[PDB]
DNA sequence: TGCGAAATTCCATGACA
DNA sequence: ATTGTCATGGAATTTCGCA
DNA sequence: TGCGAAATTCCATGACA
DNA sequence: ATTGTCATGGAATTTCGCA
């Protein structure tokens, strides 16, 4: 088979429903699955309209042959697939109620929901100007498999905004009291 | 009178040729030459001369010796006349210059994608949407182009812009004009707080953000395009554009700027498949070869009558936005330092120190 | 189907190299070329492919065929794609020339004074005693120039202005440039109760009108150091302006517009005096030597890319006032007539006859 | 001596009061001595005011070296004797009840009055639009003494406007009955 | 029939909205 | 049916003053 | 080892307020 | 303390297909 290339696959999935910030309530990731690097989109929504709305903005950088999601509502209409069909996308669904992706993107996926977590105690109502630097260490955060970074692998260069002091991303157990408070 | 008395009677002064006959006549010193009679005036009087004749339409050299030359004759006669177009305020701030610029540089391109940023202001356009401008991001290495609609060229819009693009990646430097929205202390804390250098042109000089420059041409020819024969509604086209352009080939590198950055094609028309069977290391391998060897021009030759800067110089830089009937030309300043050969540092006429183009400075005339 | 079916199989088709395999794969014809393997598609399908890949950023010659070239091969591509590139009509009006004018003509000076007048206005300048502009009128052969100040640039100001410099005499042609003031009905009906014929510039081409141009550039350079340190009043200075540019000398001619006009200078400083002791008489008859020997230039040389119209061509005129985001050029048009290499008659956009510089026209590419 | 040359002598003189013509009753009459050339100027009064304001147009084409006049008040103030200083211009006055010109510019000034006395009858407030023609006939009128015009003495061509049909400058009969009407 | 300096001519440059 | 122009000051060339 | 045609490269031109 | 750029289409040059 033809080696796996960036820009092959989009892993796309919704987060949410978050505390709002800045009247918005949820995260559109996109994870592209050879490199691992990641892109978040915040809407106000889990629907066909915004999902088209976020996704106009990533595909005016790069399209990808497939995006793969769940069989979530928004996701599987004929809006979305018309949309999909007008650019040449090709969209893949996992069988309900058994999410498949890839180890890669499976601990991908996994980070994000931590690192949102982590950040989230504290300052709830104010992830939305945090977005760009979470996008940053994520896609400057080293790989066990392979060798290198999301951010190399898609630019084939080094960056400037390395991130070696590589945080716990669990929580302190401080932060299990103030989280524990609320909800 | 003392110099010219000795004349009268026939010894020989220096700078006054022997062969004519100088007499007297209703009380002046003349003498015949092969243009006719003329006057020579005492030494004392010829300052004031030069000047009169000066004065009548500010002419430059040649124009003010035929007036003088009418009536009067004494030895070295334009170097009287050149010292004083040298000591005229008004002739050397209002005079345009007869010497062009050295040759252009051509930098380096920025070795990385991210190392280098250029940014821009276009507008303002027709209403779309109730936006105006668009913010032109242009990475110097591979020529990508980020565009964004704002509704005023501001801090505030372009702060809200670049934070949307910094996810992807933090650059080096960001090159821009020296327009308020970028020279305002609210955006030098905005890149101190990132470790962006800040990197100005000279100011009325826009040839020093050529790359975005070049690329708003491009913008603005396929906008113009796409509305051919409808309303100007650009809001919803600038995506398009900026897709459009981001995959279009260079026929000077034979690339496109999204193979310069990704090294790969993404799912759009055309997509390039040859290098289908390498690896993404094998691929990253050659994008590195690639990225190096790109075309890069040179310096072109210079034009005959070219100056270039010497530190100490007499120049004077050109007026910004010069009121109607009002000189075109600051007085002369000095070269303190010589920056490259296209770039200087003077000594200001308010007294500060400037980073100034070379296309905005006129080497002072007559020394 | 039927051009490719036989080239399957083997045999020799006009265009299609024998020395390599032509093969089927997914149902599509197919060749192993040095650059990779490219899908050959039927001669039906090639205009809608040359014209997808023209449309993704409406790009010239070689920008699409490298974006077809990643898939497709077929014999003389780049022919199939210059003919989309003539027939694409935002292209056509949207896209910058790459050929220069050919070179400038000098036309011969006028014989005598009074022959030709060029007149023009400058204007609007800051507030003096009411008056905004200047009517500003150079004789051709001569540079003699007249200055009249008004309050708009209207055919009401111009008749009052000429009407008192033709109390001097009466020129046989006024050239202007097509202004409201200069192309009303009224001011030709005073030029044809004179018997004065009206001259008129190709439009948008101050070029043409050159002569009192030049001179408009000299009057506010004596003004604008005149008033240095001062506030702008320059109304009163007009009369001095005037009289300092008439006797000025033109370092080429080595005379001034004053002597070019009377053969002698009036009680100005430094009035010339060689003609001192000839009649009047014979100073006439050195002056009609004078003016027939007057330097006069040539056409510079063709730059090494230059374009000169013939009958018939298809050119296109440019936009004059082109709005935000509009094409730069007018459909093409056919050239009627050659007036002269720098003139031509067009068959216009309209359906009218329109004469036009060649420098507001382009050359419409690919025939 | 030297030969005579044009700007060597103007010489000037009021015609009036006229009646009112666009709000102006006097003529400034200036006729160069060489070339027998004329200008024309209107004026208000027969002040140094007006005078001034006129010659400063006429100086702005050409000075000449001297300016001859009579005695009149206007000409003989200290007023018009620092302007024509500023310029360099001698003034040269003729002795009170003898006015004494040149020939050429005595049988001049007489074509200018004559002239001026036919084109007023019948139209007398609509001369101020007149003066135009009336100077290019007086400067383009055949010379008995010289063989040339003073336009051609003056700039050394032929004139576009030539005056062939030299009119009678007499008036006719039925001119005299309208002439004897009013004044 | 030749030299150094002065005088003259040459001409690229830029600006007339 | 219309069309570039010319002041400017360094540089290049010619002329001058003297032998 | 050489020809005619096609393909490729060259590069002056002009416009980014 | 900073610096021109590059798409465009005829023309010039190189390469191709065949012998
Ligand atoms: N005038 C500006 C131009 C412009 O003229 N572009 C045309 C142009 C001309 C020539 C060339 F080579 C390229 C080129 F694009 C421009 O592009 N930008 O972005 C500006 N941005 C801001 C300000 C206002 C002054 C800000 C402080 C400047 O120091 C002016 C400009
Ligand atoms: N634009 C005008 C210029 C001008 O741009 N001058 C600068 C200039 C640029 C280049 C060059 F070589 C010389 C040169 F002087 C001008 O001088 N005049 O007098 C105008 N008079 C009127 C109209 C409005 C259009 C009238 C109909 C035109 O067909 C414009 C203009
Ligand atoms: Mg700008
Ligand atoms: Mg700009
Ligand atoms: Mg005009
Ligand atoms: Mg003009
Ligand atoms: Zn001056
Ligand atoms: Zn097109």
């Amino acid at each position: 088979d033809r080696p796996q290339k960036p820009f092959d696959k989009f892993f796309i999935d919704y987060i949410g429903p978050l505390p709002p910030s800045q009247g918005y309530l949820y995260v559109l990731v996109v994870v592209d699955g050879m490199t691992g690097f990641t892109w978040l989109y915040p809407t106000k929504a889990p629907s066909t309209s915004a999902t088209v709305k976020s996704l106009n903005v990533l595909t005016s950088i790069a399209i990808p042959k497939v995006i793969h999601s769940d069989q979530g509502a928004a996701f599987t209409s004929s809006t979305f697939a018309e949309w999909a069909k007008e650019r040449g996308i090709h969209l893949e669904f996992s069988t309900p109620y058994h999410p498949q992706s890839s180890g890669k993107v499976e601990r991908k996926n996994s980070d994000i929901k931590r690192l949102l977590t982590k950040l989230l105690v504290g300052r709830p109502t104010k992830w939305y100007d945090l977005l760009p630097v979470v996008q940053l260490a994520l896609n400057n955060t080293y790989s066990p498999v392979l060798k290198y970074t999301p951010h190399q692998l898609l630019f084939g260069i080094d960056s400037n905004t390395p991130f070696a002091n590589q945080d716990t991303l669990d929580l302190t157990r401080e932060e299990e009291l103030s989280l524990l408070q609320e909800i | 009178d003392a110099e010219l008395d000795q004349l009268l009677q026939g010894h020989y002064i220096k700078g006054y040729p022997k062969q004519y006959t100088y007499f007297l006549e209703d009380g002046k010193v003349k003498v015949s030459r092969p243009e006719g009679v003329k006057i020579i005036p005492p030494q004392s009087d010829r300052q004031k001369i030069v000047l009169q004749a000066h004065n009548l339409a500010h002419t430059g050299r040649e124009a003010t010796l035929l007036k003088i030359a009418n009536l009067y004759w004494w030895p070295n006669m334009r170097k009287d006349v050149v010292k004083q177009l040298g000591r005229c305020q008004q002739c050397l701030i209002t005079n345009a210059s007869n010497k062009a610029s050295g040759p252009i540089l051509r930098p380096d391109r920025p070795q990385k994608p991210f190392d280098k940023f250029f940014i821009d202001y276009i507008g303002p356009l027709p209403p779309s949407q109730g936006y105006l401008y668009v913010l032109v991001v242009v990475d110097g290495m591979t020529g990508f182009t980020w565009l964004y609609p704002t509704k005023a060229p501001s801090t505030s819009a372009t702060v809200k812009s670049l934070n949307v693009l910094t996810s992807i990646a933090i650059p080096k430097v960001i090159h821009s004009d020296q327009g308020a929205a970028f020279t305002s202390s609210t955006f030098a804390e905005w890149a101190k707080e990132r470790g962006i250098h800040l990197e100005f042109s000279t100011p009325y000089h826009p040839q020093s953000s050529g790359k975005v420059e070049r690329k708003n041409s491009d913008i603005k020819r396929l906008l113009t395009k796409l509305l051919v024969g409808r309303p100007t509604k650009w809001y919803d086209l600038l995506p398009v554009v900026q897709l459009a352009l981001n995959n279009t080939y260079s026929p000077v590198l034979k690339y496109t700027p999204h193979q310069l950055l990704f090294g790969i094609d993404s799912n759009t028309p055309f997509a390039n498949q040859d290098t289908l069977d390498l690896t993404r290391e094998e691929e990253l391998s050659l994008l590195q070869e690639i990225r190096t060897s790109l075309y890069h021009p040179s310096t072109p030759p210079a034009s005959s009558r070219s100056w270039s800067p010497v530190v100490g110089q007499l120049v004077q830089e050109r007026v910004a936005r010069p009121a109607s009937l009002r000189p075109r030309w600051h007085k002369p300043s000095t070269v303190l330092k010589v920056l490259n050969p296209r770039t200087v540092v003077i000594l200001d006429h308010l007294g500060n120190n400037r980073t100034v183009s070379i296309d905005n400075l006129k080497p002072t005339s007559h020394q």
